[PDB]
RNA sequence: GCCGGCUAAGAUCAAGUGUAGUAUCUGUUCUUAUCAGUUUAAUAUCUGAUUCCUCGAGGA
């Protein structure tokens, strides 16, 4: 028996998303990753409707997903870091609507290894750095750089290991051009493996550690490393220079803490609660993803929590020192695995599981009557919200997803002669029962 | 401060997997354990043995060997080549835990 | 009509048979390999399609020498069971079923994923377009490397090396090669690229869409 | 002595001499080179800049791993140039 | 105690003549030793030793390095003594060595690093005004590695202020050095901070010194090298002034005002790239006339720079540029001018390449008849190079005539035997292609008259060109006085000197390999017997060739020459297989796969276990080498049989070979073998069951290969047959025997599974006896370092005890 | 011996149990559909899982012998 | 190997020969015995203690 393999709809989950200029031409295109296959898309300005360009597969594991360019140039690349022991970059040819591999760097065996780097994937805002880590104590280091045909250029990386270490989330750090920073959160198990009491596993703290690239000297070098107060998920870069401090935004259990180096006090925010909740009071809150929106005048993030309610972030500032987090409540939406806030003034959620969503943003800034919680206000308790039917976005388009499948029948139901395929899907009250038939509509 | 063999029996679900040496281990219920997982050959059994793998006895001297009936039935030409991809048949195999040791010959 | 075949939520798969006048159910056949089962599919009276939470796909033959009526080897069932296909998808399949698609068509093995992806299996009836399509992997395994740096065959050898499958997920990817290379891997099949195409195109529009 | 380097390879091309230059460096076949051997950054400095990865004679072609190390993903490990302590 | 610190810091030369374990260990305890031992007595002894005359390139930058270590710990102590570490290596960075430059470099970043900003500052400013410019030039070098290792913006005042001087001209001067040397060290990553270099640099191209004026002239140029092919907006305060600098000044200032004017023209627009081409352009002109040679080199330089832009187009090219520079340029004084000799070529190839071959290739071709033969081979190779790049389309009938007289009369008029006309004649006719019909009789009369005679220099060469342009020679129709060629080739057959018959042999094989054996004079039954002889020579090309062209003659011209020569060939190319050269090897190889191919496998396979049986080690490899090729030309299906025929003989040393001869074959035939695993299976059980060590050894080699061979083809059941045999070999002491069964136990992983593996060590991981243990975990860990991820799959299930839980659920969940 | 993972003829029971347990997490913070799998079976979001797995991470099969 | 045994089933300590490597040969001895410790999967090994009979002697 010899068997022949076809695939007749591809996957339609998404697992990461970046946006960019990726054509190098002044219009945004959003480059979404399946589970082993890269696909880019463009939404229409015009009529809101999202096309596919592009799509590959890739036979592999695509676990880290970066966007970067060079000062002065006008093109986004594609870092990725996937199951193989290899650091790709990409780079999209518009005229042959294809990928085109710019660089191939091998450092490890293949797999999803605990100690092989691939799984996090941070780049230095300028992009002259990029640094790719594995939950253990791997992390390497390659520097970026461009020659006199504007063709980019890797060097050999740097190492940066670190024995018993468990990594939670990696970013770069945004300074003025000075050396490039990287931000991760830490934790140390080698206390913990020797105490047969237990209380070693606890009384164990999460670190904020920042590794410092000195391109003078060519070496990666720990600066700085600092308990936290709780064990937090997922970092936020902040962006620095001459637009806003240089910091991290640790999004936490109930609680998103504002950090940075130097003489910068620390500044923390609770997570506000919705009024009359029927959720079991043990549970507590966590954000589950964020966006960035960068403007010429100002800066805001969006942060979805776990209900699917997104927050406004904005920062009061100083001369250089932070002084509040103010958070507002946006609007509910599904719960997303990623979130790309686009100029023009769009939208896109690609969802954990089902249909995915483009919005227009109609609302631009704030003229509300609504609370706007901030860490200057006193409690003893916690902040409380209404939640509402969208008032600051508009739904422009609904991408159809059958993620996840569940159960499936190949039948003629009804009194046609080609059978249909009858698919229970969908998780939570978004499931629903599909029918499938071969065709156009 | 070490079980028996009938001490270690019965605290066992397979008593039958057991032996001398096996209470002789560090970890005795684990060994005892994958001794009995629903798969994984056993030692080759000649560990303790003192004799170097190579049993000098049970009269080795044979013929030395016996070529396939696919060997006997230029050279040969495309149909004789035809012949023994006709011919070719699939020769006696053992499956996965069927260890050899130096008597299971005769 | 007269066996049972039971999955284990770690062990593959058990034959049972049911005694109707002894009113018995006696285990003669299981298989020498673990296996994390999600689905089955019953193929013929003696094979059985299955699927595996980290995204395999297997197919299960009992030897001809296998005797029903029975009243260990390996800690287990004394009849043993032949793995003849192992399959490396990429993604969990929850439901895998054989049917016939197309009116007038051939009948294949469709699977469903957790990720939202359909697809099928269909055998080979003739060892000529078995060795062509073959041949068309080895060449498009070199010269069209995966992507992201993976290895073609290593990749679909994740947890059990392939058997007796060919990837046409790799093979359609020969249409959307640059000419010059599509001109290099047709000369070696002895053959124009327009020829292979047909080629890809007749298997495809014999089973499915 | 003959131990492999194993460290963190770079950009730099391993090299072989002209009595080194058909062999694979880590099983010494001759049959099928296939991977392009990369070495590290002080193994490639100064006087060492161009030397067989074998035994460290003046450089003229290109190492390579052979297909059945390749197979194993034994280019996998560090730098594999011959150091002699 | 003084010199207590002393005698115990010899650890710099525990170091230096020293082993690697101890150089580390020293290395790691000096760090460790250096705060306390202080920086005084540390470089009062490392300087002398740094400084010593005949010191070695990795005992330097071993140094180097231990200055790092010991320069990161003590940070702040440093200070005292910057100036006189300066004074011992401010030099290294004019030193024409370039891994001494690095160094110093490297030296210099970390003593800034150590000490501070202020520091450096405070040392270094007082040689700013000196008037040595020896020592501004390191100077200058040294800001620019300090601005490097602490960052420009920290330099950046220290610069605004010290080119504003009015005190001396020389402290400005060094200052715009500064930013010159820090362009130049840096690069494109210079691109945040070009306006503010450019802005405190901008004002010294207006200076009432001209020493300043050239110096920024210079420093812009930099700039806009290390920029390209970004940044236009930071370069617009200067248009004007460089401008009207081209237009008022002459000599030397004109000279860096017109480099810096062709750094810049590649970063504009068409509009301004067009516009400012003009202006620049008619000052060029005029300046083509000038006498000094730094001048044209410079000049030179800037036409290649401007000419290759967008806002430039051909017209505006050939209407202005192009007479005057074939006017002024184009004389023999360029040709024996060696300076700008490359530059000239270069400069007209890279203009043809954008006005066309056409007038260029006239221009110059009507000058290929010469007096002066440098003139000629300059002509030459600028045109062969405007050939290679773009090709002969637009070339006419006349410029067709014309080079072909112009390439046979410089054929013809040749002193010495030069690879220029060679390469020109062979590019000129390989790109003319079919078009050269009676210069063919014409090209072929010349060849003739410089293959007759004169001292084999002369016939080498023509034997190279033959060699190069038969494909076309041939591809024309015309094969006969192709075969009056060959005849004299042939009759060059005896020849004293090896390189001339390396290229007699090649030019032979090219003939007989691009024309047909069909209706072609010499026969071939008369040249290879002629031709086995030279097999033995002891030289590489003749080897190769001799090789080259009887593999061709044995592919093409097989049914000419009996079987039993083959035979007697095919015997004497069996020592060929260890040639210490891997293009012998090659040849070899392929001469006798088609050799085999030719004469059957049958009498080859039966001669070659002869061999085989009776013969010293190095000649039984090369004879198992030879096996494998045969059984991979004409298939292992007629090779297998006899050799399994062999194996039934009852002898070892028989054995072993037929089992040495089979683990190669496997090897060499990698995927073919899928068919042919079921007929040594029972071979391979019967050597597997022997006693004799070498056999299983062997055996195991065999299933090492067999198993990486086939993978990915469904063999899985007499692999797992043959693990079954090979599985009691792991309580073997014999290194070798274990080796292979490490090796063919690591091919089964791949071949047949990681799952098995885990299957067979299982029991094994935690036995009584600490043999087996060591055993299986040596296995255990070779079956985890690869494929550590499908492991997750295959752990056996393992219950909780009262302490701890060890049964995964998350598995367990059932959808 | 420089790999994480590997064992010996002194490995206990307890390092052979947390390091395959610690790796088992890592290859489902890896593969994308097994983490679909658990967030489907148990009902939570990804993040949710993702951030309990790396919890869990720290001391699997509880604290040590003796 | 032959019809349980005939001491070709093992270890060891000195010397010779020789190889790139494995090795090959001679003298030997083999506790014929007990206890304690080390150690070995268990042996092993090592570390210490421990008048009577016969015909000037031998054995225990
Ligand atoms: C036990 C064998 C010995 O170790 C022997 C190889 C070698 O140790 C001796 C020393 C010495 C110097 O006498 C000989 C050394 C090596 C050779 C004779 C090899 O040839 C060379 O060096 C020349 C060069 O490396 C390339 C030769 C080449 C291409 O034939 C090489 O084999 C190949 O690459 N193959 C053989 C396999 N063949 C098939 C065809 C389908 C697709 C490609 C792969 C499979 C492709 C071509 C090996 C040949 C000699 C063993
Ligand atoms: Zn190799
Ligand atoms: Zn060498
Ligand atoms: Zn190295």
């Amino acid at each position: 028996m010899f068997l022949y393999n076809l695939t007749l709809q591809r996957a339609t989950g998404i697992s990461f998303a970046i946006h960019g200029n990726f054509s190098g031409t002044k219009q945004q295109e959003i480059v979404v990753s399946r589970g082993k296959i890269l696909e880019l898309l463009r939404p229409d300005p015009n009529t809101g409707k999202v096309h596919t360009l592009l799509t590959v597969e890739v036979f592999g594991v695509i676990r880290s997903l970066m966007a970067f360019r060079l000062t002065g140039g006008t093109k986004d690349y594609i870092v990725v870091g996937s199951d193989s022991g290899r650091i790709v970059i990409l780079e999209y040819q518009p005229s042959k609507n294809m990928f085109e591999k710019i660089h191939q760097e091998t450092f490890g065996k293949s797999g999803c290894r605990r100690i092989v780097p691939g799984q996090f994937l941070a780049v230095d805002p300028k992009g002259r750095a990029v640094m790719i880590s594995a939950i253990e104590k791997q992390k390497l280091v390659y520097i970026l750089n461009r020659d006199a045909a504007a063709r980019l250029t890797i060097s050999s990386p740097l190492e940066a290991h670190k024995a018993n270490t468990l990594v939670y989330h990696v970013v770069g750090v945004d300074v003025g051009f000075e050396n490039p920073m990287f931000a991760c959160l830490e934790m140390d198990y080698e206390e913990a493996d020797n105490d047969p009491t237990g209380e070693a596993a606890a009384n164990t703290q999460q670190t904020l550690t920042f590794y410092e690239l000195d391109l003078g000297l060519n070496h990666v070098v720990r600066k700085y490393s600092e308990p936290l107060e709780e064990h937090g998920n997922f970092l936020i870069t902040v962006p620095g220079g001459s637009d806003g401090p240089s910091g991290v935004l640790i999004c936490s259990e109930n609680y998103i803490t504002y950090k940075n180096f130097g003489d910068q006090p620390d500044i923390r925010c609770p997570i506000p609660r919705r009024r009359n909740d029927l959720d079991d009071p043990e549970r507590g809150m966590i954000f589950v993803c964020s966006a960035t929106h960068k403007t010429k005048s100002m800066f805001f993030f969006l942060a979805q929590t776990e209900q699917g309610d997104i927050f406004k972030i904005t920062l009061e500032t100083d001369e250089d020192m932070v002084t509040e987090i103010r958070l507002k409540y946006f609007d509910t939406v599904p719960v997303a695995a990623a979130m790309c806030v686009l100029k023009t003034g769009f939208l896109f959620v690609a969802s954990e599981f089902g249909n995915h969503y483009l919005y227009q943003i109609a609302h631009l800034g704030d003229d509300d009557e609504e609370p706007e919680f901030s860490s200057a206000m006193p409690l003893e308790d916690t902040f409380f919200f209404q939640p509402r039917p969208l008032k600051n976005l508009v739904l422009v388009d609904e991408l159809d997803s059958l993620s996840p499948i569940l159960f499936c029948q190949i039948a003629d139901l009804a009194n046609e002669d080609t059978p249909q395929l009858y698919v229970a899907c969908g998780r939570g009250p978004r499931s629903s029962l599909r029918v499938l038939r071969h065709g156009l509509e | 401060n070490r079980f028996t063999v009938a001490e270690l029996k019965q605290l066992v679900a397979r008593p039958d997997v057991v032996e001398m040496h096996d209470v002789t281990a560090q970890d005795p219920k684990l060994l005892v354990h994958l001794k009995a997982t629903r798969n994984s050959v056993p030692v080759p059994r000649h560990w303790c043995f003192k004799r170097k793998y190579l049993q000098g006895k049970r009269g080795i001297e044979k013929p030395p060997f016996e070529l396939p009936d696919f060997i006997k039935r230029d050279i040969d030409y495309q149909k004789l080549h035809d012949a023994f991809f006709k011919w070719q048949t699939k020769p006696k195999l053992t499956i996965h835990g069927d260890l050899y040791y130096e008597g299971k010959e005769f | 009509g007269h066996r049972v075949i039971v999955s284990d939520v770690q062990e593959s798969f058990i034959w049972v048979r049911y005694k109707r006048n002894e009113n018995q159910l006696i285990i003669f056949a299981d298989d020498t390999y673990p296996r994390w089962v999600t689905t089955a599919s019953l193929l013929d009276y003696d094979t059985v399609a299955g699927a595996d939470k980290f995204g395999n796909i297997c197919v299960v033959r009992l030897p001809p020498n296998t005797n029903d009526e029975v009243d260990g080897l390996l800690n287990g069932a004394s009849q043993k069971a032949e793995v003849i296909m192992n399959y490396h998808v990429g993604e969990t399949v929850l439901s895998l079923q054989k049917t016939t698609l197309i009116p007038g068509g051939s009948e294949s093995l469709v699977y469903t994923t957790l990720s939202g992806g359909i697809g099928i299996l269909v055998p080979f009836t003739s060892h000529e377009d078995h060795d062509f399509f073959q041949h068309v992997e080895m060449h498009l395994r070199s010269e069209h490397p995966p992507l992201c740096g993976r290895d073609h065959l290593s990749f679909r050898s994740y947890y059990f090396p392939v058997k007796n499958v060919i990837d046409g997920d790799l093979c359609e990817q020969f249409n959307s090669m640059e000419p010059n290379k599509q001109k290099n891997v047709s000369e070696e099949l002895d053959r124009t690229p327009p020829e292979v195409s047909k080629k890809l195109e007749d298997i495809r529009t014999r089973y499915a869409f | 002595d003959l131990i492999f380097c194993r460290k963190q390879a770079g950009v730099a091309i391993g090299r072989l001499c002209e009595k080194c230059d058909g062999k694979c460096v880590i099983c010494d076949s001759y049959v099928r080179p296939c991977t392009l051997v990369r070495i590290c950054d002080e193994c490639n400095y100064g006087s060492y800049q161009g030397r067989c990865v074998i035994c460290g004679g003046p450089g003229v072609s290109d190492a390579y791993y052979c297909k059945e190390c390749t197979i194993q993903e034994k280019d996998r490990d560090g730098c594999p140039k011959i150091v002699n302590l | 105690e003084e010199q207590k610190e002393r005698k115990i810091m010899k650890l710099l030369l525990k170091i230096k003549n020293g082993t690697p374990p101890m150089r580390k260990a020293a290395l790691r305890q000096i760090t460790d030793k250096a705060r306390e031992f202080g920086a005084g007595p540390l470089f009062n002894q490392i300087l002398p030793l740094l400084m010593s005359p005949t010191l070695e390139d990795q005992e330097r930058h071993l140094l180097v390095k231990v200055i790092d270590r010991i320069l990161y710990k003590l940070d702040d102590l440093v200070r005292p003594y910057v100036h006189k570490i300066l004074v011992v290596i401010e030099p290294l960075l004019i030193d024409e060595d370039y891994y001494a430059r690095v160094e110093g470099r490297e030296i210099i970043s970390n003593l800034a690093k150590a000490a501070g900003l202020a520091t450096m500052i405070s040392t270094m400013r007082p040689d700013i005004d000196n008037m040595d410019e020896y020592v501004r030039n390191t100077t200058a070098r040294a800001f620019a590695v300090v601005a490097s290792a602490l960052g420009i913006p920290s330099l950046l005042p220290f610069l605004k202020a010290v080119c504003k001087s009015k005190k001396s001209w020389q402290a400005r001067h060094t200052g715009i050095k500064i930013v010159q040397q820090i362009a130049i060290l840096m690069g494109c990553a210079i691109l945040p901070h070009l306006r503010s270099l450019v802005e405190i640099i901008e004002h010294g191209l207006v200076d009432e010194q001209q020493k300043v004026r050239t110096i920024s002239a210079l420093a812009i140029a930099a700039l806009a090298e290390a920029a390209t092919p970004y940044g236009i907006e930071s370069f617009d305060s200067v248009l004007k002034p460089l401008w009207k600098g081209i237009r008022q000044h002459r000599g030397k200032g004109l000279a860096a005002f017109l480099k810096a004017i062709g750094y810049l023209i590649p970063l504009m627009d068409a509009e301004y790239a067009n516009y400012y081409t003009r202006e620049v352009m008619l000052i060029l002109i005029r300046e083509f006339q000038s006498p000094d040679e730094e001048m044209k080199k410079i000049v030179l330089k800037v036409v290649k720079q401007c000419c290759g832009t967008d806002g430039v187009e051909a017209n505006y090219i050939k209407t202005e540029i192009l007479p005057p520079f074939f006017k002024h340029f184009w004389q023999h004084r360029m040709a024996l001018d060696r300076r700008n000799y490359r530059q000239l070529v270069d400069t007209t190839v890279e203009l043809a390449n954008k006005v066309g071959a056409a007038e260029i290739i006239s221009r110059i071709v009507d000058d290929l008849k010469d007096e002066a033969e440098q003139y000629r081979k300059m002509v030459m190779e600028t045109i062969e190079k405007i050939m290679g790049n773009l090709g002969a389309a637009d070339i006419d009938h006349k410029l067709e005539e014309q080079l072909i007289d112009g390439i046979l009369y410089a054929f013809q008029e040749q002193t010495t035997e030069d690879s220029v006309m060679l390469n020109g004649f062979g590019t000129v006719v390989n790109a003319l292609g079919k078009r050269v019909k009676p210069y063919l009789p014409q090209i072929c009369g010349t060849v003739l008259w410089r293959l007759n005679n004169k001292s084999a220099k002369v016939r080498q060469q023509a034997a190279d060109l033959i060699s190069r342009t038969a494909v076309v020679m041939k591809t024309c129709q015309e094969e006969k006085l192709m075969g009056h060629l060959g005849v004299v080739l042939y009759e060059y057959l005896g020849e004293e000197y090896p390189e001339v018959l390396g290229s007699i042999l090649g030019a032979l094989k090219a003939i007989v390999n691009v024309i047909g054996m069909h209706k072609m004079t010499p026969p071939i039954k008369d040249l290879l017997p002629r031709l086995t002889p030279i097999l033995k020579n002891r030289h590489e090309k003749v080897q190769e060739n001799c090789i080259d062209l009887v593999g061709r003659i044995a592919d093409r011209g097989a049914e000419y020459v009996s079987a039993r020569e083959w035979m007697r060939i095919c015997f004497e190319l069996l020592e060929l297989l260890k040639a210490h050269k891997k293009a012998i090897r090659r040849a070899t190889v392929n001469t006798f796969g088609y050799i085999a191919k030719a004469i059957g496998p049958h009498d080859v396979l039966a001669t070659l276990l002869n061999n085989l049986k009776v013969q010293e080690r190095q000649n039984r490899v090369c004879t198992t080498v030879a096996i494998a090729i045969v059984a991979e030309t004409c298939s292992p299906f007629t090779v297998l049989p006899a050799l399994m025929n062999e194996y039934r003989v009852p002898e070892l040393n028989v054995q072993n070979g037929v089992l040495k001869s089979l683990s190669f074959l496997f090897e060499y035939i990698g995927e073919m073998g899928k068919d042919y695993i079921y007929a040594v299976t029972p071979l391979l059980e019967d050597a597997l069951m022997d006693r004799d060590l070498v056999h299983r050894q062997t055996a195991s080699a065999v299933v090492q290969h067999m198993s990486l061979g086939v993978y990915g083809f469904g063999c899985e059941d007499s692999l797992n047959h043959l693990l079954n045999y090979v599985w009691p070999n792991v309580f073997e002491t014999s290194p070798h025997v274990i080796q292979a069964v490490m090796g063919a136990l690591e091919g089964l992983r791949v071949a047949i599974g990681p799952c098995r593996m885990l299957q067979y060590c299982l029991q094994g991981l935690f036995h009584p006896a600490r043999k087996v243990r060591d055993v299986y975990w040596k296995i255990y860990n070779s079956i985890y370092i690869g494929s550590q991820d499908a492991l997750i799959a295959h752990y056996p299930r393992i219950y909780n005890d009262d302490k701890n839980t060890y049964i995964r659920y998350e598995l367990d969940y059932i959808l | 011996s420089k790999y994480i993972g590997t064992g010996h003829a002194d490995t206990t029971k307890w390092e052979w149990l947390v390091n395959q347990h610690r790796d088992s997490y890592c290859s489902y913070m890896g593969h994308f559909d097994l983490l679909n799998y658990f967030a489907i079976a148990e009902n939570e979001s990804k993040a949710r899982v993702r951030f309990n797995l790396m919890e869990k991470m720290l001391q699997p099969c509880g604290p040590p012998a003796d």
